[PDB]
């Protein structure tokens, strides 16, 4: 009775705030993900150049 | 000295992922928000 | 009222939206998972040659 | 009002779905960066020994 | 020990599997 | 054969920001 139309009405009210929210959190994850990433590339590059050394200084020092 | 530089490298992957956990905590953060 | 269903018409929209995000991001997870674990592997692979014909010469 | 309640509802429920989808995936992020962080200290390790022992042994 | 911290990181990597799963399963009750 | 497997390692994480991407693409759609 004219209540129900006025709690969906702030259903809907909460459930846009509730999403906007989520979409800042889902970006705030993404950021998070990239971050991982950077810092497995990082760790690549650093792992690329432990090899470089392993097959040089330590392979014509053989 | 390679020492050094991967030294550095390495330490840049620590910031990266201290950087993840900084980006976890906003996400949590923004989803105590999410009450519906 | 012709308010109100729309609000959740354009919530139902941006919902929509979002489940596509999320799934996009766990694919991003899944292909940092899989860099790091290729990256492990590469790692075990050094600690043998290392081990191998080298800590013997 | 009736239509505008049921779609509010399902709304509601699919957003709290959504919350604890995105809770699960943080947890995920999490567990990748610990992996790459113990990767970090055996890549160091390699790295030391080359020299701790490789160094001085040659 | 390196194949020590290999396995720790193995454990990690997998535990993300699984919270992905979790997540997808969550997220298949939307709609 | 450890240059191919770093070769991959950096294959998935550039697929990373791939996705990244079209996760932030679809919630340009979100508020608008």
């Amino acid at each position: 009775g004219p209540l129900g139309s006025a709690v969906s009405l702030v259903q809907a009210q909460t459930n846009a705030r509730a999403i906007a929210a989520m979409k800042n959190s889902i970006q705030a994850t993404n950021r998070a993900v990239f971050e991982v990433k950077e810092g497995t590339q990082r760790l690549a590059i650093a792992v690329q150049a432990i090899q470089d050394h392993i097959n040089t200084i330590m392979n014509t020092q053989l | 000295r390679g020492g050094i530089d991967i030294s550095t490298e390495l330490s840049k992957v620590n910031a990266s992922l201290q950087n993840t956990v900084k980006y976890i905590k906003e996400s949590n953060h923004q989803l105590q928000s999410v009450i519906v």
